[PDB]
């Protein structure tokens, strides 16, 4: 395959200390940038958005731009539009068409568009975006969100509390994206997979100073307990996370009204700890049975699973990804029926077979016995 | 035939096959990787070795390839101090060891005034953290929060042996429990140690046998142990690759005579009570003392009620008791019509009545047990 | 088994070089010896043992100290009482060859035998003598109606 990253080249002239690496700048230049001499090569994006009634307001943050590089962006649906920098000072505003000239060493753009449907043109170094002709070229103009793939697996449910209303389950979990800042060269550590253990996607995030997707669980109740935790990358950026877990997670959606011919969900939810402009679920990976199969009988039996991917509003505005998996569960029904229900009507039978019986005397004894036994069993 | 190429350590390419292949060495120092992909075929490697194609001398030298090291691992497990039969899981105490040998780990006695140098009380990816080197670390695979260890130590020869003791409390996840055949089940309590590091790092390679694997103490158990075995397999590993896996299983059943003594005995008496009432010719009578056991019935199963698991699913037990209570409901139900028809003047058909229920009763009792035989048992 | 509750942990050093090591603890001991058999007549032993972590050419238990009373007496009743005791230094194999010291307390205890003897047996057998004395009587239906009573008697003791 090919590389990517950043470099540094030393060019010599008639100074053999340049093939040390260390030579410093002297003497008069004699070299230059040769796509100077020519026009530089456009980008152009198109993008179509809507203005519903609650998201009447819209941003969009761009690539870095060079100095001596122009903007232009246009809209045909008429709502406001508008540049501002990363902080937000405006630059420019629109006429609806837009444009900007780079004069800082580094320029970081965003455009905003407020007022539905519209259709939204921008170019870099491509003053032609009236009349384009040629489908979208070159790089992506906006920024893009970075995809994760998820996936996870119930080994065991290991608890149900009917009365607080939670349970508990043991599984496995699985993260996996592409980051190009997280690359590394092998010449300088001798190794393809470079590997953290023990340590939570937070922390290593703060220990090398680069954002990662982060994830809790919506209704974790207490302290997780959390095994073979382990991060490892390889040199084109591809990372994976994995973990084996086991949790307590509040329901409040139980309802045992019709005990015992309840049916029941369980919902595990994991939510990303970033905004969606920055990492966002976009696959699902069955990388084992979603249900295990455990030797013996158990208390729930599984009916049917789902899982699937949605979009949940998330503090200081935006939005984050969910990942839910939801178990159908019954319990099972022929202890509860040759366990309570048989001898309940056995123990009826006898109060109404008494009636047949002319001593009243008799009857009246056996009635009161089976009243007696009826108590006892129920408490039984 | 299959392809044949040669890289470093990085991936970069250096040679392909011809299959035969040849190089040169250029840098200060070459790590070389070997690539063979497509059967059984013969795999000939030399270095400074161009006679290759007729070598004549059985292998000479050192080896070319690098070699996994070999780990030596035992356990004995002391107590078994609990089982959870709801969540499935269970707890014990034990002992384990490893010892390995490490060139790099040697060092010099006239530097320290020494013979062996110790590391108390950190896990062996703590040192390895802090001495910077690979070392053969381990988990419990089914473990269930925290472990509890003492006695927790490391120390190294001169010659880089090394050597690793512990002492541990655990609680094991344990889903192959089946309780169907309840109380007379029978369980595997198994348990399972991996390495943390790749198959071409480490690799266990004997057992050692330092105590009995199942040690004896005083008094009586609530599980006995009847047999114990161990054994080496290799399980795949994230990252590619595989890891080592030593498991030691022990078989345990209850113990029969307890249940047998407090619940079935009883129960046969209260079942012969029920019984033998049907030799009386006065109705009355048999139907107070019917109406009377099953009372005797209720009672006696709510005081086992204890020994009896709630786990939301049918045993043995729970079906024998549930036919033996209709039986005995059912008897109360036929004295009363017996009763009806003592009164009615016709004598002879309860009689008759008599006779057909001391006759039947105990042939189904013993047909029920012999089918209760061949579904659980065979 | 598990994490130790410590409280007024110190250590303090003379300049001749005399140092000492004071504790007070709350702890959990496995106890494996235990054996039920004789329930509730049996007797049982409560052993503490306290293990150097050095090997015996470095340090070595040398001496006992009685500071205060080995069992403390205690206001009230408690469900075990203590016979006698013991304490005694010994050596043991230890873990990369040497030998460690040793140092056990042993408490012999048992049961209260008025609570067990007075709460069950005596009812046990007045049950027992309800069901022998009515074989005195010739009417045979009282004698089976008072045994099929105290049946369902003793169940009920029995549970309660
Ligand atoms: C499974 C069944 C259990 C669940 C059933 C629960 C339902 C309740 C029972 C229904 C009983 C209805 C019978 C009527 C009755 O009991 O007495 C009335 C008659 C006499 O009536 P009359 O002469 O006053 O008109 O008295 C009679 O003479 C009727 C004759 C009936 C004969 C019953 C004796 C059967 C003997 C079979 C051998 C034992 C089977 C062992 C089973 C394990
Ligand atoms: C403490 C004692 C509790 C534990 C004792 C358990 C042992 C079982 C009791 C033993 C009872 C043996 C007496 C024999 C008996 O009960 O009946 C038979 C005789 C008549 O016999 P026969 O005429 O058929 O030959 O019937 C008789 O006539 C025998 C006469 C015995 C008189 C008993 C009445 C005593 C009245 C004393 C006042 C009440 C004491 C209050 C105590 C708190
Ligand atoms: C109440 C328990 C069930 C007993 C069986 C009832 C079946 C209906 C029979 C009605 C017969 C009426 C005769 C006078
Ligand atoms: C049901 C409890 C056991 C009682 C013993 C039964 C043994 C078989 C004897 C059958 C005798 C029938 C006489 C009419
Ligand atoms: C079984 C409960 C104790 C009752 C006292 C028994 C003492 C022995 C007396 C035997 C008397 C026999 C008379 C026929
Ligand atoms: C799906 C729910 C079915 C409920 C059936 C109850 C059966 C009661 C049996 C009584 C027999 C005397
Ligand atoms: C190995 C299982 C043997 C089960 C034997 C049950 C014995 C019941 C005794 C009843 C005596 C009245
Ligand atoms: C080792 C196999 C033991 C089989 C025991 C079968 C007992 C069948 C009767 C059950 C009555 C509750
Ligand atoms: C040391 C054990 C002594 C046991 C004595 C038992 C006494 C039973 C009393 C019954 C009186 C009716
Ligand atoms: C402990 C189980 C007892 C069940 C009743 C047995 C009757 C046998 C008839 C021959
Ligand atoms: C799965 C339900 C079985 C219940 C059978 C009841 C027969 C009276
Ligand atoms: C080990 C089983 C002993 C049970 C004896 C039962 C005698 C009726
Ligand atoms: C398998 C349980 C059956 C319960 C009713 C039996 C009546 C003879
Ligand atoms: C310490 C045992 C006292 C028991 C007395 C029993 C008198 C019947
Ligand atoms: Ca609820
Ligand atoms: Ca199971
Ligand atoms: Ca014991």
């Amino acid at each position: 395959t090919y590389t990517t990253g950043s470099f540094q080249l030393i060019l010599g002239l008639n100074a053999p200390q340049v093939i040390s690496g260390e030579g410093e700048p002297e003497g008069e230049v004699f070299a230059s940038l040769a796509s100077l001499e020519i026009k530089p090569e456009a980008h152009v994006q198109e993008l179509e958005i809507r203005l519903d009634k609650d998201t009447r307001y819209l941003t969009q943050h761009t690539r870095n731009l060079q100095p001596g590089d122009t903007f232009h962006a246009l809209v045909e649906p008429l709502p406001r539009l508008r540049l501002t920098d990363s902080g937000g000072k405006p630059l420019a505003f629109g006429l609806v068409e837009l444009n900007y000239t780079c004069d800082q060493d580094i320029c970081e753009l965003v455009v905003h568009v407020d007022g539905a449907v519209y259709r939204l043109l921008v170019g870099i170094n491509a003053p032609n975006l009236r009349e384009s002709g040629q489908t979208p070229v070159g790089s992506s103009v906006f920024l893009e969100s970075d995809l994760v793939t998820v996936g996870l697996a119930v080994d065991q449910i290991v608890g149900v509390d009917q009365r607080s209303e939670n349970f508990s389950v043991v599984g496995t979990l699985k993260l996996s994206w592409h980051d190009p800042k997280l690359g590394f060269s092998p010449d300088q550590c001798g190794c393809t997979v470079k590997s953290f253990e023990d340590a939570s996607i937070r922390a290593v995030a703060g220990e090398i100073n680069l954002p990662l997707p982060s994830f809790s669980f919506y209704n974790q109740q207490g302290n997780r307990w959390s095994q073979n935790q382990v991060i490892f990358v390889t040199p084109d950026g591809r990372a994976s996370y994995f973990e084996r877990f086991t949790v307590t997670l509040q329901a409040p959606d139980f309802d045992f009204l019709a005990y015992p011919f309840d049916r029941q969900k369980f919902s595990i939810k994991v939510d990303l700890a970033v905004p969606t402009n920055m990492f966002i679920f976009n696959e699902i990976e069955r990388f084992q049975q979603v249900v295990g199969d455990q030797l013996g009988e158990e208390e729930w039996v599984v009916t049917s699973y789902s899982q699937e991917i949605t979009e949940v509003p998330f503090e200081r505005g935006s939005t984050n990804s969910r990942f839910t998996t939801t178990l159908l569960v019954k319990r099972n029904l022929e202890y509860y029926i040759l366990r309570i229900f048989v001898p309940l009507f056995l123990i009826i039978s006898v109060s109404w077979v008494i009636f047949f019986l002319k001593d009243y005397g008799r009857q009246l004894e056996v009635a009161s016995g089976n009243l007696l036994v009826f108590v006892a069993f129920n408490f039984t | 035939l299959p392809r044949l190429r040669l890289t470093d350590s990085g991936g970069k390419p250096l040679a392909f096959g011809l299959v035969e292949l040849n190089y040169t060495c250029d840098q200060d120092i070459c790590e070389l990787v070997v690539h063979v992909d497509g059967a059984v075929y013969r795999l000939l490697v030399g270095i400074n070795a161009p006679n290759l194609r007729e070598s004549g001398q059985t292998p000479v030298g050192s080896s070319v390839f690098l070699e996994s090291d070999l780990v030596t691992v035992g356990l004995a497990v002391d107590q078994i101090v609990g089982v959870d039969q709801r969540s499935e899981n269970f707890s014990v105490v034990g002992t384990l060891k490893l010892s390995w040998h490490d060139p790099k780990l040697g060092f010099s006695p006239d530097q320290c005034g020494c013979t062996v140098k110790s590391f108390e009380d950190a896990s062996i990816r703590a040192v390895a953290g802090e001495i910077n080197l690979p070392l053969p670390s381990f988990s419990f695979y089914n473990q269930q929060g925290n472990r509890w260890s003492q006695n927790q130590v490391i120390f190294v020869t001169p010659d880089g042996r090394a050597s690793y003791f512990e002492r541990f409390t655990v609680t094991l996840q344990a889903p192959d429990f089946d309780f169907l055949a309840y109380p007379f089940d029978r369980q595997k309590f198994s348990i399972k140690v991996d390495l943390a590091v790749p198959t071409n790092m480490f690799i266990f390679n004997e057992i050692e046998r330092f105590q009995q694997v199942v040690g004896d103490q005083l008094g009586e158990e609530e599980w006995v142990v009847t047999s114990y075995s161990q054994e080496i397999t290799e399980v795949p590993f994230e990252r590619g690759s595989t890891n080592s896996r030593f498991t030691t299983t022990l078989l345990v059943k209850r113990n029969l005579e307890y249940y047998i003594l407090r619940i079935f005995v009883p129960l046969f008496l209260i079942i012969s009570v029920s019984w033998v009432i049907f030799f009386l010719k006065d109705y009355g009578r048999q139907l107070e003392v019917a109406s009377g056991n099953l009372l005797v019935f209720v009672a006696f199963n709510f005081t086992i009620s204890g020994d009896l698991p709630r786990l939301g699913y049918l045993t043995v037990l729970d079906r024998f008791m549930i036919v033996s209570f209709c039986l005995t409901a059912i008897v109360v139900l036929i004295s009363v019509c017996q009763k009806r028809l003592g009164a009615v003047g016709k004598q002879a058909v309860a009689a008759q009545i008599d006779t057909w229920v001391l006759v039947i009763y105990p042939l189904v009792y013993s047909l029920y047990i012999i089918w209760v035989y061949l579904r659980f048992f065979t």
